[PDB]
RNA sequence: ACGAGACUCUGGCAUGCUAACUAGUUACGCGACCGGUCGGCGUAACUUCUUAGAGGGACAAGUGGCGUU
C-alpha cells in the first residue's frame, strides 16, 4: 500500500534479469510514495544501489546547467510520462522503466589496452552497477535531446524513450548507443 | 601555543649603509602561577603521577577506631 | 587514517606499566583512571590515550607486549615457565648410538654403558646437496 | 555462442593504464566448477553476477 | 537439591545493565539502570513470549546511570549517575521529583535508609554525602575518608546501631556510625580495588569483593574478619538471599552462590552457548538482585540484557 | 498532556505541540494538506499514512515552522510530527506502543526520527564556493 | 628536538545544568470573525523552540573478517 505517487504499485514488478536484481531497488524496502528522499547515498561506495530506481532517474534528469538542482521539476516530469506510459502501453510504468533499464545497459565495452597500451582498445565486461548507471544516463540523454528544440514536451520524449527501450526497438537512442558500444567491443575482442 | 609560549619582537636599526632588521623570539618556560611564563602546559606534554609504594596486606587486619 | 602518534603510544605504555592493577577492558573506566592519575591537557588526547590503553590491555590479556614491562607480571610469567614434566625427557630406557660414538665412548672409558643400542650405520655416502 | 552468467568469487586487483578495470575471478552459475579471470569495467564487489557474451577467454594474470 | 535455571531474558536496554532494583511491595515490578542514560521500569508478565516487557523509561540523566534503588513503598526511585547528580523519581508519573547536586565527580553509589529518611551518596570525588529527602546535603565526609574513589555505600538494615558501610578503590572497607558520621571501624585485607559491599538482611555480616576476586565477610557488630571465599574472577556485585543463608557473587561472566553454612559452592549460574564466535570475551555479569520472595534472581550483563533465574528445586 | 518535540533540516526548524485532542493536525495554522509545494505532500503524509489515523486520533498537533527553504520546512515538519507522536506515546501511553511506532517509522526512514547533520560549507577565497576554484590560465 | 600530530576557532548532539520584558513557548483572561483562526491585547507558568556559559560526548571503543595476528 505504498504505491508511487499514489497510483503505482510495485508488487507486480519482476526484474527477471538475475544479474541486475541486486542493483535495481523497486520492490519492498524500496517502495516509497515519492522519488524525493534527500538521502545520503553518495557517502559510501555502492550505497546508491539502495536508492530507488525512480529517484535515480529523477536525479539523472537534472542536467545541462539550467536544470541543476531542480528536483521538484524532475519529479513532476517523472509523474507525467508515468501517467503517459500507462496510457500508451497499459502496463505498470515501473515495469516499463525496469525493462528499459535491463535492455539499455551494455554488457561489454572497450577500454585502453589491457594491462597497458596507447594504440588500440581491449574488450571487457561491465559491472552490474555500471550497467544500471549507464542505462539511466543513456535513457535520460535520449529524452533530453529528443525534447530539445521541439514542440514535443519532456515527459513525452522520456515516456517514448522508455517505451522503446522496454520494447528493445531501435527507435531508442539508448538501444542504438548500447548496440554501438557492444559492436565496438566485439570488434576489439 | 605559539600565541602564549613564545614572545616575539621585530625592530629596525638605522645604520650608515642602511637598515638592519632584528627579530627576537623567546620561548617562555612553563610557570605555574608566578608570571615567569605561561600557566598552561604545552598541549602535547603528558605528565604521569608516580604511584606511591604500597604494601599488600598479607592477612586481614581490622582496625577499630 | 587512525594511526596513533608516539605521544599517545608512549603515554599509554607508561600509564599501563605504572597502573596495571587499576586498569581493565573498559574504555569508560580507563579514561577516568587516566584523567585521575595523569595530567593530559586535552580531552581528545585523553580519549586517544585511554583507547590505546584499552587496546593494549586486550593485547596483554592474551600474552606479552614488547613495549610493556610489568614487574608483577614477570613473576607469574616465570611461574608458568616453571613447568616440569613428571619424567625427564633425557631419561630413556634405550638410546640409539652409532658405532663411531660407541668407539668414542669406549675410548672415554665409558664402554660399559648398557642403555646404548648400537644401531646400523648409513650405507650411501650421499649427504651433500647437488650443485647446480 | 550463448550468453552465460558468472558470479564473482574474489576481487583480484586493479589493471589498466589508469587503473580503470578490476581484474576478478568468476565461477560459472550453471557449471559451478569452472572458473576464470576476467577484467570487469566498473565498480565490482563480492558476489555480483557478470553476464559474459563470450565466455572462454582468460584475463592475463597480474 | 535446589538448583537455579534460566527462565527468561529482558530486552530493551541499549547499554550495560549496571544496577537492578526490586521491592517487597510489587512482585511484578523491576527497575534496571543502564549505560544508556535511562532507567527501565519493567512489567513482569511471565508469559510465553517474554518474561517481562519495558513499561516505562525514566530519562533525564546526561550520562551513565550507576545505581538505582526503590523506596520502602514502590512509589519513588533513587538514581545516581556519572553526570555527578542524583535524582529522586516519582514512579507513578515517571518524572523526577527531586534533584541532588553537590558532587563534583561521577556518582558511583547511592542508598536510601530503611526509614527512607536519609540518603547516602558515594562518589568518585572520594566523598560520602548525606542528604534528606528534600535534596539538602547535611554532612560530607571529606576527611578520614577513602583516599581513592568510593565505589559502594550501603546502609545497615538493623534498627539498632545504625551503620553505613562503604568500600573504595583504596582497598579498604569502612564502617561509619550514622549517629555522628565518624569512622567507627576500618578493615584491611583486600589485594585490589573494591567494587561492592553487601550488608546482611539481619545486619550481622558484610561481604566485600573486587579486583582480587576474594569475597571477604566481616562481622558487623563485633568488627572482625570472618571468612574469605574464593571467586575465580572480578567480583562485580554481591547479594545475600533474603530467606536462604546464601551469598551470590557476580564473578566475571558467571554468578556463584555459596551456602554460608557449608561454606561451599551451591550453584554456578553460567549461560553462554559456545560456538565459533568464541574469539570474543563473554558478557560480564554486572548487577545482581534477589526477588522479594527469594525464588528469583535478576542479573545484569554487558550485552544489555537482564537474565532471570529461578530456584527450580530439582 | 503535551510534549513539544521539534525537528530540524538545514536551517529550518519546526516545533510540534502535541496534546490530548481529537486528531487535528495543523502547520502554521493551516491544515496538513495545504503546505506549499504540494509535490511533496506525500512527504508530509508519510507519518499518518504509515501509522494510520487511529494512532493520531487521540492527539491534536500544531506545528510552528521557521527557517530556510520550502523543501527543508518540509522534512522538518514531518520529523517534528513523528518525534512528537513518539514522545507523547512514551510519556503517556506505554513503552510497547512507542516501540512499535518507532520501529515502523525507523524502518521506513531513519530521517523521520534522527536529524540530518548536513550543513552548508564555508566559502574559501580563490574560488566561487567551498571547493570550486577560479579558472587558471597560463 | 623542530616540522606532521597535538593545539585554537568553527559544524553537528544534550526535553540534563545555569536563566532571560532587548528571546520565546505553553496556560489563562479580554476581544475580532466563522470548537477553529488570530505576529489581536494583557498577565501568570516555564526554557522545548532563541540566545550563551559550564560540563558531557567518539576512542577505531564493540562485533566479524583480512594482516607478522
Amino acid at each position: 500500500d505504498i504505491k508511487l505517487f499514489g497510483k503505482w504499485s510495485t508488487d507486480d514488478v519482476q526484474i527477471n534479469d538475475i544479474s541486475l536484481q541486486d542493483y535495481i531497488a523497486v520492490k519492498e524496502k524500496y517502495a516509497k510514495y515519492l522519488p524525493h528522499s534527500a538521502g545520503r547515498y553518495a557517502a559510501k561506495r555502492f550505497r546508491k544501489a539502495q536508492c530507488p530506481i525512480v529517484e535515480r532517474l529523477t536525479n539523472s534528469m537534472m542536467m545541462h546547467g539550467r536544470n541543476n538542482g531542480k528536483k521538484l521539476m524532475t519529479v513532476r516530469i517523472v509523474k507525467h510520462a508515468f501517467e503517459i506510459i500507462h496510457l500508451l502501453t497499459g502496463e505498470n510504468p515501473l515495469q516499463v522503466l525496469v525493462n528499459a533499464i535491463i535492455n539499455s545497459g551494455p554488457r561489454e565495452d572497450s577500454t585502453r589496452i589491457g594491462r597497458a597500451g596507447t594504440v588500440r582498445r581491449q574488450a571487457v565486461d561491465v559491472s552490474p552497477l555500471r550497467r544500471v548507471n549507464q542505462a539511466i544516463w543513456l535513457l535520460c540523454t535520449g529524452a533530453r535531446e529528443a525534447a530539445f528544440r521541439n514542440i514535443k514536451t519532456i515527459a513525452e520524449c522520456l515516456a517514448d524513450e522508455l517505451i522503446n527501450a522496454a520494447k528493445g526497438s531501435s527507435n531508442s537512442y539508448a538501444i542504438k548507443k548500447k548496440d554501438e558500444l557492444e559492436r565496438v567491443a566485439k570488434s576489439n575482442r | 601555543p605559539v600565541n602564549y609560549y613564545v614572545d616575539t619582537a621585530v625592530r629596525h636599526v638605522l645604520l650608515r649603509q642602511g637598515v638592519l632588521g632584528i627579530k627576537v623570539k623567546i620561548m617562555l618556560p612553563w610557570d605555574p602561577t608566578g608570571k615567569i611564563g605561561p600557566k598552561k602546559p604545552l598541549p602535547d606534554h603528558v605528565s604521569i603521577v608516580e604511584p606511591k609504594d604500597e604494601i599488600l596486606p598479607t592477612t586481614p587486619i581490622s582496625e577499630q577506631k | 587514517g587512525r594511526v596513533r602518534t608516539k605521544t599517545v603510544k608512549k603515554a599509554a605504555r607508561v600509564i599501563i606499566e605504572k597502573y596495571y592493577t587499576r586498569l581493565g577492558n573498559d574504555f569508560h573506566t580507563n579514561k577516568r583512571v587516566c584523567e585521575e592519575i595523569a595530567i593530559i591537557p586535552s580531552k581528545k588526547l585523553r580519549n586517544k590515550i585511554a583507547g590505546y590503553v584499552t587496546h593494549l590491555m586486550k593485547r596483554i590479556q592474551r600474552g606479552p607486549v614488547r613495549g610493556i614491562s610489568i614487574k608483577l607480571q614477570e613473576e607469574e610469567r616465570e611461574r608458568r615457565d616453571n613447568y616440569v614434566p613428571e619424567v625427564s625427557a633425557l631419561d630413556q630406557e634405550i638410546i640409539e648410538v652409532d658405532p663411531d660414538t660407541k668407539e668414542m665412548l669406549k675410548l672415554l672409558d665409558f664402554g660399559s654403558l648398557s642403555n646404548l643400542q648400537v644401531t646400523q650405520p648409513t650405507v650411501g655416502m650421499n649427504f651433500k646437496t647437488p650443485r647446480g | 555462442q550463448p550468453i552465460k552468467l558468472a558470479r564473482v568469487t574474489k576481487v583480484l586487483g586493479r589493471t589498466g593504464s589508469q587503473g580503470q578495470c578490476t581484474q576478478v575471478r568468476v565461477e560459472f552459475m550453471d557449471d559451478t566448477s569452472r572458473s576464470i579471470i576476467r577484467n570487469v569495467k566498473g565498480p565490482v564487489r563480492e558476489g555480483d553476477v557478470l553476464t559474459l557474451l563470450e565466455s572462454e577467454r582468460e584475463a592475463r594474470r597480474l | 537439591t535446589e538448583q537455579m535455571t534460566l527462565r527468561g531474558t529482558l530486552k530493551g536496554h541499549n547499554g550495560w545493565v549496571t544496577q537492578i532494583a526490586t521491592t517487597p511491595q510489587f512482585p511484578d515490578m523491576i527497575l534496571s539502570a543502564s549505560r544508556d542514560k535511562t532507567i527501565i521500569m519493567w512489567k513482569l508478565t511471565r508469559d510465553e513470549t517474554n518474561y517481562g516487557i519495558p513499561q516505562r523509561a525514566l530519562r533525564g540523566h546526561s550520562h551513565f546511570v550507576s545505581d538505582v534503588v526503590i523506596s520502602s513503598d514502590g512509589q519513588f526511585a533513587l538514581s545516581g549517575s556519572w553526570d555527578g547528580t542524583l535524582r529522586l523519581w516519582d514512579l507513578t508519573t515517571g518524572t523526577t521529583t527531586r534533584r541532588f547536586v553537590g558532587h563534583t565527580k561521577d556518582v558511583l553509589s547511592v542508598a536510601f535508609s530503611s526509614d527512607n529518611r536519609q540518603i547516602v551518596s558515594g562518589s568518585r570525588d572520594k566523598t560520602i554525602k548525606l542528604w534528606n529527602t528534600l535534596g539538602v546535603c547535611k554532612y560530607t565526609v571529606q576527611d578520614e575518608s577513602h583516599s581513592e574513589w568510593v565505589s559502594c555505600v550501603r546502609f545497615s538494615p538493623n534498627s539498632s546501631n545504625p551503620i553505613i558501610v562503604s568500600c573504595g578503590w583504596d582497598k579498604l572497607v569502612k564502617v561509619w556510625n550514622l549517629a555522628n558520621c565518624k569512622l567507627k571501624t576500618n578493615h584491611i585485607g583486600h589485594t585490589g580495588y573494591l567494587n561492592t559491599v553487601t550488608v546482611s538482611p539481619d545486619g550481622s555480616l558484610c561481604a566485600s569483593g573486587g579486583k582480587d576476586g576474594q569475597a571477604m565477610l566481616w562481622d558487623l557488630n563485633e568488627g572482625k574478619h570472618l571468612y574469605t571465599l574464593d571467586g575465580g574472577d572480578i567480583i562485580n556485585a554481591l547479594c545475600f538471599s533474603p530467606n536462604r543463608y546464601w551469598l551470590c557473587a557476580a564473578t566475571g561472566p558467571s554468578i556463584k552462590i555459596w551456602d554460608l553454612e557449608g561454606k561451599i559452592i551451591v550453584d554456578e549460574l553460567k549461560q553462554e552457548v559456545i560456538s565459533t564466535s568464541s574469539k570474543a570475551e563473554p558478557p560480564q555479569c554486572t548487577s545482581l538482585a534477589w526477588s522479594a520472595d527469594g525464588q528469583t534472581l535478576f542479573a545484569g550483563y554487558t550485552d544489555n540484557l537482564v537474565r532471570v533465574w529461578q530456584v527450580t528445586i530439582g | 498532556q503535551s510534549v513539544q518535540v521539534f525537528g530540524r533540516k538545514k536551517t529550518a526548524t519546526a516545533v510540534a505541540h502535541c496534546k490530548r485532542g481529537n486528531g487535528l493536525i495543523k502547520v502554521n495554522g493551516r491544515p496538513l494538506e495545504m503546505i506549499e509545494p504540494r509535490t511533496l505532500q506525500y512527504k508530509l503524509l508519510e507519518p499518518v499514512l504509515l501509522l494510520g489515523k487511529e494512532r493520531f486520533a487521540g492527539v491534536d498537533i500544531r506545528v510552528r515552522v521557521k527557517g530556510g527553504g520550502h523543501v527543508a520546512q518540509i522534512y522538518a515538519i514531518r520529523q517534528s510530527i513523528s518525534k512528537a507522536l513518539v514522545a507523547y506515546y512514551q510519556k503517556y501511553v506505554d513503552e510497547a506502543s512507542k516501540k512499535e511506532i518507532k520501529d515502523i517509522l525507523i524502518q521506513y526512514d531513519r530521517t523521520l526520527l534522527v536529524a540530518d547533520p548536513r550543513r552548508c560549507e564555508s566559502k574559501k577565497f580563490g574560488g566561487p564556493g567551498a571547493r570550486a576554484r577560479y579558472q587558471k590560465s597560463y
